[PDB]
C-alpha cells in the first residue's frame, strides 16, 4: 500500500490504519498455524532416512575426505575456521605456511587448543575426517564423526547419531517460513585458475569463466572473494597490492562481450547478405 | 434517562454523535426462520414454496392426482421445560390437507370421477425459541449461518498450470443451486472445451450440435462477415477502416486514386483516420490475399448439384475462380485477426469429431453413461434431463439475478432453466476476456459469497424428505385401489420426519451452544462459517480463501475468528451488518449531499459500495456544513485515497461497524495490535460467572446491549409499578394506559434458579428491583448470570501491579493475593448431573435398593428408605448417591476360596454390587433428583414422595395465577353491589359468600346478576380443563428407552474457588496461570496501608505491544479516585447539596464528550442512590475507535488527588524497605476463564484396557493413560535409553502376560522386567496373513 | 434362482400368461433372503413377519391419532398382549459399527472406547497368589492326615 | 460385543465376510440347477467384487458402503496409513503409570520438580502396597487398599520414602528434539500444577499461560538409572544441534 501507518500504539491507530494491520496480522497468523503439518512431514521423513546409523566402530582407518574452508563468498567472512572446523578430527598430516610443522600423528580431535593454534598461523585450509567418506559397512566410526556436541568429547559406541541428526535439522523448521566491484580492504590481487590478457590501455581483462577475485592480506589468508565473468574490465592488474575504496573490476550488466586475445587486423569474410547477416546501421552515429 | 440508567450513570468520553443506535443483535436468527414457518400468498417462502414445488403430481398413467390445499401447525404437547427435562425435542405438528381427483381414460377429460380431501399429518418440525436456539433432544442447539458461493456464472483464469508455456488460461463455469455443473475452458491451443460434472472434456461445438444448430449457425453467432465481389475480372470487397490496426500489410493497399501505405508496413492510425476522410468502401484486392481464408457458407453449383466447398473450409487459388465459374459474384468468409478478432470456434470445429445433431448426443452419452451402448430417445432424454428439466435444474433466481447482472442483460426475474440464449452467452462472454475485453473475478470478493441460514436451510431439508413423497404417491395411484384410497392412507410420515430430524441434530451446522455467558451465547448465534455442506474444508482451504478481503469492511469482523486451523473459515458477522433479500451482506451508510452530511442511511452492498466514495467516520464535521478538511480521507474503487468535499458521497455511520460485538467489548483497542486483539477477543467468550458480578470500571458502551439482547435477563414487557419481589417471583403492575380493557392487567414474572448450563455452570436470576417502585417498557428487572443491573460483568477488577516479585510471575504466570480468596471473587458455582439407569436382564430385573451386600452401615447413612440420597446432603468423592445392584449368575470358586467360605460360613448370595457413587475428586451437595418410571412398574416410595410434591407445587403455583387475578377483581364483584345504591352496614358485616341475595329491585339489576353468576361459571370452569391436564402430566409414566426399567437423575452443586493453576486473563489478550497464593502482610503495600491484590509481570507488554492495559490500568485508578471520594463524602455525612457538587464536575471533563448529564433534574431521593452506587468507582464508557485521550485521563487524576504518571510509591511487604522506583498501580479488569486445574490433573498406576490391542484406554473419563507417541521414542533413542523404551512397549502397555509379573515384583520389592512379545505385534500378525500372505518368525 | 422355479412349474394350458405366474415366485425368492440373508444376528422369518407387521400398524396409529402409539395401546390393534408387544420392541438393534467416528474430527472411532471386560485385575491377581501362600502354611500346621483329606476334598 | 442399553456393536469386517459367504454358497446353487451361463458369470463377477472388497475396498470400483454411506473398513485399512496398526498401535503407545498436569513456575534446584501429593500417590500406587505389606502395617494386599484410599497419617509417609531418590520424566508435547522429555527428582508439594524450574523452560519451549505436561515413572531397576545417567536435567546443559549451552537465563 501507497501511503504508511503513520501512527503508533501510543497515539492509537486509526479505523483505516487498523483495517489494513489486520491484512498483514492475518496473513502471518495462518501461515504459522498452516506450516507445522509441513515441518512435522518433513521431520518424519528424515528420521526414516537416518533410522539405523549407529556409530559402531572406533577407527576405521580412512584417507582424506572433505576439505574444510571459509565461507567468505559474497561478502564479509560469516563462518571463520574456528566454527567449521572446532569438533571435526584432521584427515592427513597438516603442516603451517611455514612448511614442516606437522601438529598431528595423522588423526587428532581438533579442540579449542588447537583452533588456536590455527588462529596464530595464516592456515585457512584443512583436510578433516568426514562420515560420507567412512568406510565402515553398516555404520560409521567414532574418528568420522569427531566430537559429540552435546557433551565435548569424542563420541561412543552405539550412539544413535542418525535420529540426532534428523531432531536437529526438523527443530527449527516451525521457526524459519518466513555493474562494478569496489575493493574494501588493503589486500593484495591474486586470480586463480587465470587465463587473461594484457588490453588496449595498459590494464588486464579477463577471457575465461572459470576465474574468480582473491584478496589476500598481509599473512596469506583470503578474506574477500568476488566473481567476474568472461570480457569485463579491471582497473588494475594481477600481482599487487591495492587498498580498498576502489572499483576494481567493471562491466556493462546488458552486454556479453566476445573480446579477443590476440592482437591483428580483422576483415569481413564468409558474412554474406541476406544469407547469415543484416544490414543495420546507427543512423545517430554511423560507425 | 430510563430507570435502570439512573441509578448509575456510565460516563461517556465519546466525541462523534451517534446516528444509528445499535440493532437487535440476534436478528439473523429469529427473521430467518420467521420466513419458513409463516402463511405466505404469493411471495414465496419456506413451507408453502416446497409444497408448491413438488405439489400437483399427476400418475404414471395419468387417471389421477394429489392436489395440495394449505398447512397448519398445532400446537406443542410440552412447553420448553417440560422437553429439557424428558430429554425429548421441542416441535410442532404439521397437519397438511390434500385433495386427490381421479379422471377417466373413457371419458376424454372426465375430470369429476372421485374427490377425497382432508387433513394428513406428516412430521413434526422443530421451533425455534424466544432467543433463536432449539431444543434438540433437552439440549439448546444453534444452527450456524453459511457463507457460501452464490449460484450463476463466473468467470476466471489461471496462471502457471502450463509451465512449460507461461500462457493464461480463462475458463467459464455455471454453477446452479441445484443440478449439474457445466464448465467451459480453454487449453494451450486455444481451443474452447466443455466438460459437465468434472467429467471428461469434449470440444465445446459438440454441445452447440445438440442444441441443433448447423455449422451454419455457429460460424455466424462467433464471427462477422469479409464479403467478396467480383466485377467480372478482379476481386473487390468492403472494407471496414478499423480493421488493419497494427497489421501487416500483405499486399501493397491504394486507394480509388491514391496510394496510402506500401509493403511491409504497419497500418498507422493517421492510415485508419486518412480512409473514412476519403470515404473508400470498396477497396481492390488481389489473389494472394486470399489463399488463407476460411468459407463461411455452404457453396454448389446450381448446373449440376455437387457441392464446391463445404462450410468451414480453407479456400486456395484453383477453388476461387471455381466459384466465379459456378455462377457467383457474391462469396463470404470469416473475419480472423491474430490480436483481437480470435479463431477460436472455427479451430474448435476442426477438432470436432461429430457433423450432426443425433451424432452429437451419442457423444455426450459416452461420457456421462461410459460403457452402456447408447439409443435414440434414451440420448435425447439425457441431453434434456441435464439442464432443461424443471425437476432436476434449477438456478433459484438469487442465481438468476446474478446470472444475468454478469451478462449485462436487463432482466431481475426469469426462470431456472437455461436456454440456448443462456449458453452461447456465455461462450460468447468467455470469448470476449480472451481477445481483450473485460476482466475475470475472485471468488474471494462478498458480493459472490452468499448467506444461508437456518429459515432456508431447513427448507431444503423439506424438499428432499418430499421427494420420498413424489416416488411412493406414484407407485401408488397405479397400483393401489381407486374408489377407496382416501390420502392419509398413502402419505407416510417416517421418510419426511427423518429428513428433518437428521438435519436439527446430525448436521455440521447444528451444534452445541456455548452457554458459559451471555456474550458466548451471541456470538454464537451471529457466527458465520464457510464449512458445513456445499463449502470448504479445514484441509483442503488455501491461503487466498483464509485472508482478509477489502470487502469484510462493515459486514465480517477482521479480528473475531480462532487461530487453528479454523483461521479464516469461521467469521463472525459486524455490529450493524444486515442481509439482503438474496442473502448478500450489507451495512448501513449515512447520505452526503453537496457537502451536508444528510441523515437518512442507505444499506449498500458489496457491489454497489465500489461505485461510490465513502467517507471516514473520524472526520471531523463543522456544524452541517461540511467537513473541515479540503481532502477528506475516502475509500473509492476498493481502495483508500484522498478526495474532495464535494466529491464525496457517503459517510461511515458509526465508529463500530467495522468490528464485531465481542471485539467492541474491548476498551483501547485502537492501542492494542491486531495480535494480541485477535487473543483477547476468543478468551472473553470463556468467562466463567462468578459468586457476586461485579460491573467494569472501564468499559465501552456496549455492555448494557449485549445484556439485554441475549435474552438472558428478564426485561419488563409493560410498563407499571413493582407489587411483590420475592427471590424468586416479581410481580408488576400495569399502569392504567398500557392496560387493555379486557383483563386485570398484572404481569408476572418467574426467575429460573440454580439450574446446569450447557457447560456444567449455573444459571441463576436475581431480582433488582425492590418493592413499590415505577418501571418502565425495557427496564431490566432481574439480573442474569453475569449481568450487573443489566450491564454485561464477566469477570472482577481488582488492584494490579507492574512489577516483578521475586520470580512468582517469571513467564506470564500470576500472583495473587489471600484476600481474593478470602472475599470469595473468583469462586464459582458447577452443578453437574449423574444419572443411575437400571435396565431389564435376562438373568434377572435389576433394583434400586439400599440392602447393599458387603458395605458397612456408614455407607448407608445418606440414603433413605428407598436407596436414594437426601436432597441437601453433602457428599465426598467415593459416597454411594444410588443404591443400586444387579442378579450375578453362578461364580467359579477357587480350590482356596472354596476352603475359606468353608470355614467361616459366609455365602455370597444373588446380589452384586453396582451402585452410583460420587465420581473422585467432586466434593458437592445434592440440590435435586429426578425419578423416571416406566408404565406398569411400580413406583417405590421417594417416587411417589416427588410427585406428590410436585403436584402440590402445581396446586399452588396455579393459585396465584387465579389468586392475584382476582386481587385486582374482587373489588369488581363487591362494588357493582354497591353501585347503585348504598348498603354500607347491610352487606360488609355479613359473611362474604352470602352478598347476591341483598335488597331487589325491578327488571334490570337481575339481567346484571346473571352476568355474576356467569363469571362464576366461567372463573369455576376454567380452573379445572387446565388442572387434569397437568395432572396427567405428572402421575403418567415415561417414555423410556428400550429396557430400561427406572432412571434416578442426581444433581450436584460443586463451588470451587481459585489455585494455583488456575488460568486467568484480561480483555487484552494477556492469559496466565496462578503460581502462588500469598499472604496479606507479604503483598506490595503504599504509603497509605492498601496492599496490592495482584502482581503482573511488566515483561509481558513491551514484546506483545498491547498498550491497552496500560491505559486501562490508568483509567481504572482514576476511576477509583472518583468512588473513594464520594466513599469519603458518605461516610462523613457532609450534604446532599455538595454531593451534587463533585458529581456534577466529573460528569463534564472532556473537550467536547458527547452525552450531557445535568443533575439539576434529579431530586435528593435519586442523587443519593445515585452517589450509592458511585461509591465503588465511577464506571467509564471508553468506546472502540472514539476513546479517551490522556490528556482527558491526566485530568481525571487530578480529580481524584492521584500522581498525573500513574506510578506511585510501594513499599515491601517482607523487609518493610521501599522499591527504588515508582511502580504502575490501577484496577485491571480480570477474568477467570473455563480451564481449571480441578478438570485437568489425571493420574493411572493400572486400569481398563482395550479390546482388540490390549493397551490402556484413553482419557480421564476412561481413566486412561497418557499418550507415548511417535516423537517421544525418537528422544529415548536420541539420548540412549534402552530399558526406560523396553519397559514402556511391553510392561507398561501391551504384554500381557508380563504387566501381571510387573505388578506382583514391585509389590515383592524386585524391581525386575520380565518382558514379552507386545499383543499388537501378533494382532498384526494375524491380519498379514489373512490377506494371504504367508509371515512367520524365522526362530533359532 | 425364483424365474427357475417359475419356468419348471409353468403351464401353458392353463391360459395365462407367463408374467402373472412369474412375478409370484420372483417376489417369494427375493422376500426369503432379505428375511434369511441382510441382517448380522439373524431373525427367523415369522418374526420378520411379527416385526414388519408392527411396522404397518404403528404408521396406522401415526395416521389416526398423530403421535407414536404407546406399547400399552399398541397390543390392542395386533390382537397381542403387552408383554409380547414390548419383547418384540427388544429386537428392534442392529449393531452400530466399531469404526463409526463418534469424535467430530477423524481421530476417535467407537472401537477406541469399548473396553475389555473380561481377564482380570492385578489387585485380584496378586490377593490370589497371597492367597495360595497362606493356605501352604496353615494346613503345613495341622495333623498331616488332617490336611491330607483338606487338600483332597 | 454387546452394548449398554441392549444393543450391538460389530466390527466392518464381520459385513464383508458375510457377502463373501453368502456369494460363495449362492454359487454353488447355481452349479446344481444348471443355471444358464449368463447367470453363472454374473454370480462368478460378483463374488470377484466381494473378495476385493474385503482384502482392499476402494481400490477396484466403487467403495462397498455399509448402511451409513461411510465406506466399510477393509483388511488393507487396518494396516495402512496414520491410523493402522504400524503407526498408532506400534510405534506409539498408551502407557500405564502416568498422568499430566497444568505447570506452573517454582525456589527449586536445577534437578528437581514438585509434583503433586494427590498425582504422585496415583502414580506410585504399587510401590506403597509393598512397604505397607513389609512394615507390618497392613496384613494383606486389599488391607493396603483400603488404608490408600482412606488417606491414613501413615500412608504420607511411606510416600514420602518412595519419592525418595526416585526419578521422573516430565514431557511436554510436542516433542521437537531430545531435551522435549528429562528427567527431575520429585518434590512433593500440596498442590494440583505440576511446579517446573524457570532454566529449564527454554529447552521445553514452555511458558505458563496455560501449558500442561505429561509425567512419567521409570519402574525397574535400569530404567531408575538412565533416567539419573542419561536423562537428568544436569546432565543436560549443552545442546547436541550445537555446541551452545540451552541453559541461558531468559
Amino acid at each position: 500500500i501507497e501511503t504508511p501507518i503513520t501512527a503508533n500504539f501510543r497515539e492509537g491507530l486509526n479505523v483505516l490504519q487498523y483495517f489494513i494491520s489486520t491484512h498483514g496480522a492475518r496473513k502471518g497468523l495462518a501461515d504459522t498455524a498452516l506450516k507445522t503439518a509441513n515441518s512435522g512431514y518433513l521431520t518424519r521423513r528424515l528420521v526414516d532416512v537416518a533410522q539405523d546409523l549407529v556409530v559402531t566402530e572406533d577407527d576405521c582407518g580412512t584417507h582424506e575426505g572433505i576439505m574444510m574452508t571459509p565461507v567468505i563468498e559474497g561478502g564479509d567472512v560469516k563462518e571463520p575456521l574456528r566454527d567449521r572446523v572446532l569438533g571435526r578430527v584432521t584427515a592427513e598430516d597438516v603442516l603451517k605456511p611455514g612448511t614442516a610443522d606437522i601438529l598431528v600423528p595423522r588423526n587428532t580431535l581438533l579442540h579449542e587448543q588447537w583452533c588456536d593454534l590455527l588462529e596464530e598461523n595464516s592456515v585457512d585450509a584443512v583436510k578433516v575426517r568426514s562420515v560420507v567418506s567412512c568406510d565402515t559397512d553398516f555404520g560409521v566410526c567414532a574418528h568420522c564423526y569427531g566430537r559429540d556436541l552435546a557433551r565435548g568429547h569424542i563420541i561412543n559406541k552405539g550412539e544413535a547419531i542418525g535420529v540426532i541428526a534428523a531432531q536437529s535439522i526438523g527443530e527449527p523448521g516451525t521457526q524459519l517460513t518466513m555493474s562494478s566491484i569496489q575493493v574494501k580492504n588493503k589486500g593484495s590481487i591474486k586470480l586463480s585458475n587465470v587465463k587473461s590478457v594484457v588490453n588496449s590501455s595498459g590494464k588486464l581483462v579477463i577471457t575465461s569463466r572459470n576465474t574468480e577475485l582473491k584478496l589476500i592480506d598481509e599473512f596469506g589468508r583470503t578474506k574477500e572473494s568476488y566473481k567476474v565473468p568472461y570480457g569485463a574490465v579491471l582497473a588494475k592488474g594481477d600481482g599487487e597490492q591495492v587498498a580498498g575504496g576502489e572499483t576494481v573490476a567493471n562491466w556493462d550488466p546488458h552486454t556479453m562481450p566476445v573480446i579477443t586475445e590476440v592482437s591483428g587486423f580483422v576483415r569481413f569474410t564468409d558474412m554474406i547478405d541476406g544469407q547469415t547477416i543484416t544490414r543495420q546501421t546507427d543512423e545517430l552515429t554511423g560507425l | 434517562y430510563s430507570y435502570t440508567e439512573k441509578k448509575r450513570i456510565r460516563k461517556d468520553f465519546g466525541k462523534r454523535p451517534q446516528v444509528l443506535d445499535v440493532p437487535y443483535l440476534l436478528s439473523i436468527q429469529l427473521d430467518s426462520f420467521q420466513k419458513f414457518i409463516e402463511q405466505d400468498p404469493e411471495g414465496q417462502y419456506g413451507l408453502e414454496a416446497a409444497f408448491r414445488s413438488v405439489f400437483p403430481i399427476q400418475s404414471y398413467s395419468g387417471n389421477s392426482e394429489l392436489q395440495y390445499v394449505s398447512y397448519r401447525l398445532g400446537e406443542p404437547v410440552f412447553d420448553v421445560q417440560e422437553c429439557q427435562i424428558r430429554g425429548v425435542t421441542y416441535s410442532a405438528p404439521l397437519r397438511v390437507k390434500l385433495r386427490l381427483v381421479i379422471y377417466e381414460r373413457e371419458a376424454p377429460e372426465g375430470t369429476v370421477k372421485d374427490i377425497k380431501e382432508q387433513e394428513v399429518y406428516m412430521g413434526e418440525i422443530p421451533l425455534m425459541t424466544d432467543n433463536g436456539t432449539f431444543v434438540i433432544n433437552g439440549t439448546e442447539r444453534v444452527i450456524v449461518s453459511q457463507l457460501h458461493r452464490s449460484p450463476g456464472v463466473f468467470f476466471d483464469s489461471d496462471k502457471g498450470k502450463t509451465h512449460s508455456s507461461g500462457k493464461v488460461l480463462y475458463n467459464a463455469r455455471i454453477i446452479p443451486y441445484r443440478g449439474s455443473w457445466l464448465d467451459f475452458e480453454f487449453d494451450p491451443k486455444d481451443n474452447l472445451f466443455v466438460r459437465i460434472d468434472r467429467r471428461r472434456k469434449l470440444p465445446a461445438t459438440i454441445i452447440l450440435r445438440a442444441l441443433n444448430y448447423t455449422t451454419e449457425q455457429i460460424l455466424d453467432l462467433f464471427f462477422e462477415k469479409v464479403i467478396f465481389e467480383i466485377r467480372d475480372n478482379k476481386l473487390q470487397m468492403e472494407l471496414v477502416p478499423e480493421r488493419l490496426r497494427g497489421e501487416t500489410a500483405s499486399f501493397d493497399i491504394e486507394a480509388n486514386g491514391k496510394v496510402y501505405v506500401e509493403k511491409g508496413r504497419r497500418i498507422t492510425a493517421r492510415h485508419i483516420r486518412q480512409l473514412e476522410k476519403d470515404d473508400v468502401k470498396l477497396i481492390e484486392v488481389p489473389v494472394e490475399y486470399i489463399a488463407g481464408k476460411v468459407v463461411a457458407k455452404d457453396y454448389i453449383d446450381e448446373s449440376t448439384g455437387e457441392l464446391i466447398c463445404a462450410a468451414n473450409m480453407e479456400l486456395s487459388l484453383d477453388l476461387l475462380a471455381k466459384l466465379s465459374q459456378s455462377g457467383h459474384k457474391r462469396i463470404e468468409t470469416l473475419f480472423t485477426n491474430d490480436l483481437d478478432h480470435g479463431p477460436y470456434i472455427s479451430e474448435t470445429l476442426r477438432v470436432d469429431p461429430t457433423n450432426d445433431r443425433l451424432s452429437a448426443l451419442v457423444e455426450i452419452y459416452r461420457m456421462m453413461r461410459p460403457g452402456e451402448p447408447p439409443t435414440r430417445e434414451a440420448a435425447e432424454s439425457l441431453f434434456e434431463n441435464l439442464f432443461f428439466s424443471e425437476d432436476r435444474y434449477d438456478l433459484s433466481a438469487v442465481g438468476r439475478m446474478k446470472f444475468n447482472r454478469s451478462l449485462l442483460r436487463e432482466e431481475i426475474e426469469g426462470s431456472g432453466i437455461l436456454s440456448k440464449d443462456d449458453i452461447i452467452d456465455v461462450m460468447k462472454k468467455l470469448i470476449d476476456i480472451r481477445n481483450g475485453k473485460g476482466e475475470v473475478d475472485d471468488i474471494d470478493h462478498l458480493g459472490n459469497r452468499r448467506i444461508r441460514s437456518v429459515g432456508e436451510m431447513a427448507e431444503n431439508q423439506f424438499r428432499v424428505g418430499l421427494v420420498r413423497v413424489e416416488r411412493a404417491v406414484k407407485e401408488r395411484l397405479s397400483l393401489g385401489d381407486l374408489d377407496t384410497l382416501m390420502p392419509q392412507d398413502m402419505i407416510n410420515a417416517k421418510p419426511i420426519s427423518a429428513a428433518v430430524k437428521e438435519f436439527f441434530g446430525s448436521s455440521q451446522l447444528s451444534q452445541f451452544m456455548v452457554q458459559n455467558n451471555p456474550l458466548s451465547e451471541i456470538t454464537h448465534k451471529r457466527r458465520i462459517s464457510a464449512l458445513g455442506p456445499g463449502g470448504l474444508t479445514r484441509e483442503r482451504a488455501g491461503f487466498e480463501v483464509r485472508d482478509v478481503h477489502p470487502t469484510h469492511y462493515g459486514r465480517v469482523c477482521p479480528i473475531e475468528t480462532p487461530e487453528g486451523p479454523n483461521i479464516g473459515l469461521i467469521n463472525s458477522l459486524s455490529v450493524y451488518a444486515q442481509t439482503n433479500e438474496y442473502g448478500f451482506l450489507e451495512t448501513p451508510y449515512r447520505k452526503v449531499t453537496d457537502g451536508v452530511v444528510t441523515d437518512e442511511i442507505h444499506y449498500l452492498s458489496a457491489i454497489e459500495e465500489g461505485n461510490y466514495v465513502i467517507a471516514q467516520a473520524n472526520s471531523n464535521l463543522d456544524e452541517e456544513g461540511h467537513f473541515v478538511e479540503d481532502l477528506v480521507t475516502c475509500r473509492s474503487k476498493g481502495e483508500s485515497s484522498l478526495f474532495s468535499r464535494d466529491q464525496v458521497d457517503y459517510m461511515d455511520v458509526s465508529t463500530q461497524q467495522v468490528v464485531s460485538v465481542g471485539a467492541s467489548l474491548i476498551p483501547f483497542l485502537e492501542h492494542d495490535d491486531a495480535n494480541r486483539a485477535l487473543m483477547g477477543a476468543n478468551m472473553q467468550r470463556q468467562a466463567v460467572p462468578t459468586l457476586r458480578a461485579d460491573k467494569p470500571l472501564v468499559g465501552t458502551g456496549m455492555e448494557r446491549a449485549v445484556a439485554v439482547d441475549s435474552g438472558v435477563t428478564a426485561v419488563a414487557k409493560r410498563g407499571g409499578v413493582v407489587q411483590y419481589v420475592d427471590a424468586s417471583r416479581i410481580v408488576i403492575k400495569v399502569n392504567e394506559d398500557e392496560m387493555y380493557p379486557g383483563e386485570a392487567g398484572i404481569d408476572i414474572y418467574n426467575l429460573t434458579k440454580y439450574t446446569r448450563s450447557n457447560q456444567n455452570t449455573c444459571i441463576n436470576q436475581m431480582p433488582c428491583v425492590s418493592l413499590g417502585e415505577p418501571v418502565e417498557r425495557g427496564d431490566v428487572l432481574a439480573d442474569g448470570p453475569s449481568t450487573d443491573l443489566g450491564e454485561l460483568a464477566l469477570g472482577q477488577n481488582m488492584r494490579v501491579a507492574f512489577m516483578p516479585w521475586n520470580g512468582y510471575n517469571f513467564e506470564d504466570s500470576i500472583l495473587v493475593s489471600e484476600r481474593v480468596v478470602q472475599e470469595d471473587r473468583f469462586t464459582t458455582i458447577h452443578i453437574q448431573e449423574l444419572a443411575c439407569v437400571s435396565r431389564d436382564t435376562k438373568l434377572g430385573p435389576e433394583e434400586i435398593t439400599a440392602d447393599i451386600p458387603n458395605v458397612g452401615e456408614a455407607a448407608l447413612s445418606k440414603l433413605d428408605e428407598s436407596g436414594i440420597v437426601y436432597i441437601g446432603a453433602e457428599v465426598t468423592g467415593g459416597d454411594i448417591l444410588v443404591g443400586k445392584v444387579t442378579p450375578k449368575g453362578e461364580t467359579q470358586l477357587t480350590p482356596e476360596e472354596k476352603l475359606l467360605r468353608a470355614i467361616f460360613g459366609e455365602k455370597a448370595s444373588d446380589v452384586k454390587d453396582s451402585s452410583l457413587r460420587v465420581p473422585n475428586g467432586v466434593s458437592g451437595t445434592v440440590i435435586d433428583v429426578q425419578v423416571f418410571t416406566r408404565d406398569g412398574v411400580e413406583k417405590d416410595k421417594r417416587a411417589l414422595e416427588i410427585e406428590e410434591m410436585q403436584l402440590k407445587q402445581a396446586k399452588k403455583d396455579l393459585s396465584e395465577e387465579l389468586q392475584i387475578l382476582e386481587a385486582g377483581l374482587f373489588s369488581r364483584i363487591r362494588a357493582v353491589l354497591v353501585a347503585g345504591g348504598v348498603e354500607a352496614e347491610k352487606l360488609d358485616k355479613l359473611p362474604r359468600d352470602r352478598w347476591l341475595e341483598l335488597g331487589l329491585t325491578d327488571e334490570e339489576k337481575q339481567n346484571q346478576l346473571e352476568q355474576l353468576a356467569e363469571q362464576y361459571d366461567e372463573l369455576k370452569h376454567e380452573f379445572e380443563k387446565k388442572l387434569e391436564a397437568k395432572r396427567r402430566k405428572i402421575t403418567q409414566g415415561d417414555d423410556l428407552a428400550p429396557g430400561v426399567l427406572k432412571i434416578v437423575k442426581v444433581y450436584l452443586a460443586v463451588k470451587r474457588r481459585i489455585q494455583p493453576g488456575d488460568k486467568m486473563a484480561g480483555r487484552h489478550g494477556n492469559k496466565g496461570v496462578i503460581s502462588k497464593i500469598n499472604p496479606i502482610e507479604d503483598m506490595p503495600y503504599d504509603e497509605n496501608g492498601t496492599p496490592v491484590d495482584i502482581v503482573l509481570n511488566p515483561l509481558g507488554v513491551p514484546s506483545r505491544m498491547n498498550i491497552g492495559q496500560i491505559l486501562e490500568t490508568h483509567l481504572g485508578m482514576a476511576a477509583k479516585g472518583i468512588g473513594d471520594k464520594i466513599n469519603a463524602m458518605l461516610k462523613q455525612q457532609q450534604e446532599v447539596a455538595k454531593l451534587r457538587e463533585f458529581i456534577q464536575r466529573a460528569y463534564d471533563l472532556g473537550a467536547d464528550v458527547r452525552q450531557k448529564v445535568d443533575l439539576s433534574t434529579f431530586s435528593d431521593e435519586e442523587v443519593m442512590r445515585l452517589a450509592e452506587n458511585l461509591r465503588k468507582g465511577m464506571p467509564i464508557a471508553t468506546p472502540v475507535f472514539d476513546g479517551a485521550k490522556e490528556a482527558e485521563i491526566k485530568e481525571l487524576l487530578k480529580l481524584g488527588d492521584l500522581p498525573t504518571s500513574g506510578q506511585i510509591r510501594l513499599y515491601d511487604g517482607r523487609t518493610g524497605e521501599q522499591f527504588e522506583r515508582p511502580v504502575t498501580v490501577g484496577y485491571m479488569y480480570m477474568l477467570k476463564l473455563n480451564h481449571l486445574v480441578d478438570d485437568k490433573m489425571h493420574a493411572r498406576s493400572t486400569g481398563s484396557y482395550s479390546l482388540v490391542t490390549q493397551q490402556p484406554l484413553g482419557g480421564k473419563a476412561q481413566f486412561g493413560g497418557q499418550r507415548f507417541g511417535e516423537m517421544e521414542v525418537w528422544a529415548l533413542e536420541a539420548y540412549g535409553a534402552a530399558y526406560t523404551l523396553q519397559e514402556m512397549l511391553t510392561v507398561k502397555s501391551d504384554d500381557v502376560n508380563g504387566r501381571t509379573k510387573m505388578y506382583k515384583n514391585i509389590v515383592d520389592g524386585n524391581h525386575q522386567m520380565e518382558p514379552g512379545m507386545p499383543e499388537s505385534f501378533n494382532v498384526l500378525l494375524k491380519e498379514i496373513r489373512s490377506l494371504g500372505i504367508n509371515i512367520e518368525l524365522e526362530d533359532e | 434362482i425364483g424365474l427357475m422355479k417359475a419356468v419348471d412349474k409353468f403351464e401353458y394350458r392353463r391360459g395365462y400368461k407367463f408374467s402373472t405366474y412369474a412375478t409370484w415366485w420372483i417376489r417369494q425368492a427375493i422376500t426369503r433372503s432379505i428375511a434369511d440373508q441382510a441382517r448380522t444376528i439373524r431373525i427367523p422369518v415369522h418374526m420378520i413377519e411379527t416385526i414388519n407387521k408392527l411396522n404397518r400398524i404403528s404408521r396406522q396409529m401415526l395416521q389416526e391419532m398423530g403421535r407414536e402409539p404407546t406399547p400399552e395401546e399398541l397390543a390392542e390393534r395386533m390382537l397381542m398382549p403387552e408383554d409380547k408387544i414390548r419383547k418384540v420392541l427388544k429386537i428392534a438393534k442392529e449393531p452400530i459399527s466399531m469404526e463409526t467416528p463418534i469424535g467430530d474430527d477423524e481421530d476417535s472411532h467407537l472401537g477406541d472406547f469399548i473396553e475389555d471386560t473380561t481377564l482380570e485385575l492385578p489387585l485380584d491377581s496378586a490377593t490370589t497368589e497371597s492367597l495360595r501362600a497362606a493356605t501352604h502354611d496353615v494346613l503345613a500346621g495341622l495333623t498331616a492326615r488332617e490336611a491330607k483329606v483338606l487338600r483332597m476334598r | 460385543v454387546p452394548l449398554d442399553g441392549g444393543r450391538f456393536a460389530t466390527s466392518d469386517l464381520n459385513d464383508l465376510y458375510r457377502r463373501v459367504i453368502n456369494r460363495n454358497n449362492r454359487l454353488k446353487r447355481l452349479l446344481d440347477l444348471a443355471a444358464p451361463d449368463i447367470i453363472v458369470r454374473n454370480e462368478k463377477r460378483m463374488l470377484q467384487e466381494a473378495v476385493d472388497a474385503l482384502l482392499d475396498n476402494g481400490r477396484r470400483g466403487r467403495a462397498i458402503t455399509g448402511s451409513n454411506k461411510r465406506p466399510l473398513k477393509s483388511l488393507a485399512d487396518m494396516i495402512k496409513g496414520k491410523q493402522g496398526r504400524f503407526r498408532q498401535n506400534l510405534l506409539g503407545k498408551r502407557v500405564d503409570y502416568s498422568g499430566r498436569s497444568v505447570i506452573t513456575v517454582g525456589y527449586l534446584r536445577l534437578h528437581q520438580c514438585g509434583l503433586p501429593k494427590k498425582m504422585a500417590l496415583e502414580l506410585f500406587k504399587p510401590f506403597i502396597y509393598g512397604k505397607l505389606e513389609l512394615r507390618g502395617l497392613a496384613t494383606t494386599i486389599k488391607a493396603a487398599k483400603k488404608m490408600v484410599e482412606r488417606e491414613e497419617a501413615v500412608v504420607w509417609d511411606i510416600l514420602d520414602e518412595v519419592i525418595r531418590e526416585h526419578p521422573v520424566l516430565l514431557n511436554r508435547a510436542p516433542t521437537l528434539h531430545r531435551l522435549g522429555i528429562q528427567a527431575f527428582e520429585p518434590v512433593l508439594i500440596e498442590g494440583k500444577a505440576i511446579q517446573l524450574h524457570p532454566l529449564v523452560c527454554a529447552a521445553y519451549n514452555a511458558d505458563f499461560d496455560g501449558d500442561q505436561m505429561a509425567v512419567h515413572v521409570p519402574l525397574t531397576l535400569e530404567a531408575q538409572l538412565e533416567a539419573r545417567a542419561l536423562m537428568m536435567s544436569t546432565n543436560n546443559i549443552l545442546s547436541p544441534a550445537n555446541g551452545e549451552p540451552i541453559i541461558v537465563p531468559s
